[PDB]
């Protein structure tokens, strides 16, 4: 989870980001 | 006689008045 | 100058609509907007007193509708994605 | 089975090794996270 | 003001990569 990698900078003009079913905590 | 010389880097400035941050533009 | 509300604005003819708040943003002096790496307008700076308001989109959301399926019930309960809940 | 412990001990240790030393192990992973952004960032600029 | 070096460049239409900072003040750039 470190060595991987704004969310809502991308969120201007309707496109969102629906969160995953599962989270990261249950997976 | 004009005696040149070796510009390096100057020569930038703010292209606006915009602020950013972090960012390559 | 009105914050942490939806409002629209129009700030030195820079326009948008948004939600200014304060904001630690420390602008150059002589730089007007902010920008950001979607190039949206972000901060800016109030023309009359000088600070960074950062600016935000409204909300958005989608409105989903959960339902048992109507052969069971009539209820359903509404979900407003992505919002924090107050404006409802 | 002595042995083998240690060398699946062993084993699993450099993997934290491979990972921590190295960010091109996840390039998958780390590609496929770009290309969405990659391919957001381009749908809006098409706003301008 | 007659009783020092000085230079002259020229300007021209090149497309930089800028490099804006945290403060936001331009740290590099490359052409
Ligand atoms: C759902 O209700 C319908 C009538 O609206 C009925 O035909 C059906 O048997 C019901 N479903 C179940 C699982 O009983
Ligand atoms: C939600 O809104 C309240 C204001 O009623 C605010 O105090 C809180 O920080 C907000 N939290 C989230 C997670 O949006
Ligand atoms: C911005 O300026 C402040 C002034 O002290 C300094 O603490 C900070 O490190 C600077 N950051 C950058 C990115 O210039």
């Amino acid at each position: 989870f470190n060595k991987v990698t704004l969310i809502c900078a991308q969120k201007f003009n309707g496109l969102t980001v629906l969160p995953p079913l599962l989270t990261d905590e249950m997976i | 006689p004009p005696a040149y010389t070796n510009s390096f880097t100057r020569g930038v400035y703010y292209p606006d008045k915009v602020f950013r941050s972090s960012v390559l533009h | 100058l009105v914050k942490n509300k939806c409002v629209n604005f129009n700030f030195n003819g820079l326009t948008g609509t948004g939600v200014l708040t304060e904001s630690n943003k420390k602008f150059l002096p002589f730089q007007q907007f902010g920008r950001d790496i979607a190039d949206t307008t972000d901060a800016v700076r109030d023309p009359q007193t000088l600070e960074i308001l950062d600016i935000t989109p409204c909300s958005f959301g989608g409105v989903s509708v959960i339902t048992p399926g109507t052969n069971t019930s009539n209820q359903v309960a509404v979900l407003y994605q992505d919002v924090n809940c107050t404006e409802v | 089975q002595k042995l083998i412990a240690n060398q699946f001990n062993s084993a699993i240790g450099k993997i934290q090794d491979s990972l921590s030393s190295t960010a091109s192990a996840l390039g998958k992973l780390q590609d496929v996270v770009n290309q969405n952004a990659q391919a957001l960032n381009t749908l809006v600029k098409q706003l301008s | 003001a007659l009783h020092a070096a000085y230079y002259v460049g020229y300007l021209q239409p090149r497309t930089f990569l800028l490099k804006y900072n945290e403060n936001g003040t331009i740290t590099d750039a490359v052409d």
